[PDB]
């Protein structure tokens, strides 16, 4: 748990900030999928709770 | 010797060992899909829908100022814009997922528009006997990567038969080129045509 | 090498119109050592 | 326990001051897809 703690934080302080986001920075963006693709939202629903 | 642009190509994989061209359908069957090729002398497999002319080909910061805004020959390390002949339309990599096992697995289909995400590909080689700078010879290891996603055209094996899928896995590619410019008034493969002397019809059970 | 290296320098300067001071000192090296290697290049060749 | 010596270290290399940088973001993670065995693999999938 403590592994998994450092796996997703690591890539939250990877993500663009909310500035570039409002340009379209397409590389950025581009970014901002992949991170969202990759983990579903509902299982970190299960772990906050 | 050397691939060059408007000139139609036919990727094909290996996988006993087996080659695997890649084609697909359009107009319906928006997907692709994979078609054998070394069973040529029992089975002719389709090459119909396999044919990929190279309209363009940029470096990398070359499209960049095209999305903001004759016969070049091309390099590793350039972008490519594949068009299929028979649709009349481009390659992609598409949004959704056809494997349904959180593989992040994206599946590779066509597009009509001409719109510059994620129509482009970037090549790569494959060991070190080539690098950066070097032109695509006839025949030799590829490894395409997508533009948007920046996953690999891979084959995959896992979901029962073999599918081809944009993952994080490289997969090498043979380019293997179909048919360059050809002459006015001869012809070659490919060419529809008509044997008069009187047409040569069938019956509109039709042997 | 310095070929595709100068000319990608253009394309992420063809979007932009005016060109600031630490753009060009990065362009005035690039020719200086191009205009080194050229004259390098005939003196290979200046014999017949 | 050992692969979480290093992200604790990464993760001082792209999140200084309460911000992120951006030059070493966009390599890290085009790094960090071509072997993803070091994703964990539960997720690699459970």
């Amino acid at each position: 748990m403590s592994f998994y703690a450092a796996l997703i934080d690591l890539l939250g302080r990877c993500a663009p900030e909310m500035h570039l986001i409002q340009a379209g920075k397409g590389e950025a963006l581009r970014i901002r999928a992949i991170l969202r693709s990759l983990v579903p939202l509902d299982d970190l629903v299960g772990i906050i709770s | 010797q050397f691939l060059r642009t408007d000139d139609e190509v036919v990727l094909q994989c290996s996988a006993e060992q087996l080659k695997l061209c890649l084609a697909a359908e359009g107009f319906g069957n928006r997907l692709c899909f994979l078609e054998p090729t070394s069973n040529a002398q029992n089975v002719p497999p389709d090459l119909a829908i396999c044919c990929f002319t190279l309209e363009q080909s940029l470096s990398v910061r070359a499209l960049q100022e095209m999305l903001a805004n004759g016969h070049r020959t091309l390099l590793y390390g350039h972008a490519i814009l594949l068009r299929h002949a028979h649709s009349r339309m481009y390659l992609s990599c598409l949004t959704t997922s056809r494997s349904m096992t959180d593989k992040l697995a994206f599946d590779v289909g066509l597009q009509e528009d001409a719109t510059g995400e994620a129509c482009w590909w970037t090549m790569h080689p494959a060991s070190k006997q080539r690098s950066e700078g070097e032109k695509v010879r006839v025949g030799d290891d590829l490894i395409l990567v997508s533009v948007s996603s920046e996953r690999y055209l891979h084959l995959s094996t896992a979901s029962g038969e073999l599918q081809v899928d944009a993952s994080f896995m490289q997969t090498l590619w043979n380019m293997n080129p179909i048919c360059s410019c050809c002459e006015e008034g001869y012809v070659t493969g490919g060419h529809v045509l008509r044997l008069f002397h009187e047409c040569l019809t069938i019956s509109a059970q039709r042997r | 090498r310095l070929q595709e290296s100068i000319s990608d320098f253009y394309w992420y300067y063809s979007g932009k119109d005016v060109i600031e001071e630490q753009g060009k000192r990065n362009f005035s090296k690039a020719m200086s050592v191009a205009k080194q290697v050229f004259n390098s290049l005939t003196e290979y060749i200046q014999g017949p | 326990c050992g692969g979480e010596r290093y992200l604790d270290f990464l993760r001082f290399a792209v999140f200084v001051n309460g911000e992120s940088v951006e030059e070493n973001a966009n390599v890290v993670v085009r790094l960090l897809i071509r072997k993803p065995e070091c994703f964990g693999p539960a997720l690699r999938g459970s």
